[PDB]
């Protein structure tokens, strides 16, 4: 649908455009921290909590959002967004991976 | 008002944000103490131990992490919520090591919308503050629909009571579910009151959870609104808009048919708004049938324009798919 396509493109822009509204802490900080520091369950749960809040803050079309860190990508930070949009009966899952600079739609 | 008897230390160098935080916590019933910076905060902690301190990281004279490490190194278990514009992950890691409720992140503009984030962050601890048993804290409620439901039933108002010089009576007229149509009525002062009716069957488990959260925060949301106007002129549609953002931020998706009402016993004004519920109001003047089939949780912006009707005594049938109740009010 035209709706599911525009939300996805604009999410991608939030994670990659260098002058995103999303806090820099969440776009680049956390990935660059995980390369130099041992992983911590409290930091990872923190990251998902605030990333979820920031996306809800900056994408009014999302009605529900769950943010999880994907396990199998141990070599780099990988994020799974489970979105529900207003006025669309069907969940949208968007998977993002950090590598070579920014984020990529898997 | 779930924070009555509790002390909040608000540490904030920016006057606009400090006044916002002051209003939010005062409206929930807390005693708020204000500090301009980290040294002022530390000096004030010399006299009392709050149930919560809120502070940023960057601020004059002493930063938030040095203040946190200072009170932790001294032995205090004081709950600390951090709200920061930092860009340094080392700050985050240091705060979480030291022990915080959370580190929330700020936006550039629009500090108003942090309210839902803050309340949704803190609401577990508010529910648990009345659990004073880890089979009965908030998480056990989230993970046990049966326990959640029966606690909600246990909290329904009595069928007959006196609120703000008004006799208020209600009665469930159908039994569609375990809890079905739920109700809460509260004084706002000695002369006015407010109430809401929520159908908890449209979102299932999230509906019960929404009802427990709304019972704790509904009064405070109205108090915050009345506090910023000279004449007590409630705007119930602004309440619906805020409740919708609150449930969204609290991760409670679904459909929430919700009717809100307000009544002033001297002015004789009854104000109603309905998102997703039907109502039939009978007074001496007219019979008034209100309907709206669009519940909360289905629109980004849940604002609606309210109805108002002067009257001395009234009765109101409210129904949705979840059931039907009759609410009655007359002068005491």
């Amino acid at each position: 649908s035209s709706l599911r396509k525009s939300v996805c493109s604009d999410l991608l822009t939030l994670f990659n455009s260098p002058h995103s509204a999303l806090p820099s802490l969440l776009v680049s900080g956390m990935p660059e921290w995980q390369v130099h520091n041992p992983s911590d369950k409290h930091l990872q749960s923190w990251y998902c909590r605030q990333l979820r809040s920031a996306l809800l803050f900056h994408e009014p079309r999302i009605a529900a959002l769950q943010v999880n860190l994907k396990e199998a990508y141990c070599h780099t930070l990988a994020i799974s967004l489970e979105i529900m949009l207003y006025h669309d009966d069907e969940p949208l899952t968007f998977d993002l991976v950090w590598d070579n600079g920014g984020w990529r739609s898997a | 008002q779930p924070l009555v008897g509790k002390q909040i230390l608000i540490v904030e160098d920016e006057q606009v944000f400090r006044s916002l935080l002051d209003s939010w916590f005062s409206s929930l019933g807390a005693t708020t103490v204000l500090a301009a910076d980290g040294v002022d905060a530390l000096e004030l902690l010399g006299g009392f131990t709050p149930d919560l301190m809120i502070c940023p990281i960057a601020m004059p004279r002493m930063n938030g992490l040095k203040l946190l490490e200072h009170i932790r190194n001294r032995g205090d278990q004081t709950p600390v919520l951090v709200i920061s514009a930092t860009e340094n992950m080392a700050d985050i890691a240091k705060a979480l090591r030291l022990g915080v409720e959370d580190v929330l992140l700020k936006p550039v503009k629009d500090l108003n919308r942090l309210r839902e984030m803050v309340f949704a962050c803190l609401y577990p601890s508010m529910f648990n503050s009345r659990v004073e048993r880890l089979f009965r804290d908030w998480d056990a409620m989230v993970d046990n629909p049966a326990a959640a439901a029966k606690l909600l039933q246990e909290l329904q108002p009595p069928v007959q009571q006196v609120i703000s010089h008004c006799r208020v009576n209600y009665r469930q007229l159908v039994a569609a579910d375990k809890p079905g149509l739920v109700l809460d009525i509260a004084a706002l002062s000695e002369n006015d009151l407010a109430f809401y009716c929520l159908d908890v069957t449209r979102a299932g488990h999230n509906g019960v959870l929404a009802a427990l959260l709304l019972r704790a925060l509904f009064n405070g949301l109205l108090q915050e609104q009345l506090a910023h106007q000279n004449q007590r002129l409630p705007e119930l549609g602004a309440l619906l808009k805020q409740v919708n953002h609150l449930l969204r931020q609290a991760n409670l998706p679904g459909q929430f048919p919700l009717l809100v009402g307000y009544y002033h016993r001297e002015l004789k004004n009854l104000i109603l708004v309905s998102a997703g519920l039907n109502a039939t109001l009978n007074t001496g003047e007219h019979q008034v049938q209100i309907s709206n089939g669009v519940p909360l949780g289905t629109l980004g912006n849940a604002y609606l324009n309210q109805l108002s009707q002067r009257c001395d005594a009234w009765q109101c049938q409210i129904w949705g798919t979840g059931g039907r109740l009759r609410l009655m009010l007359s002068a005491e």
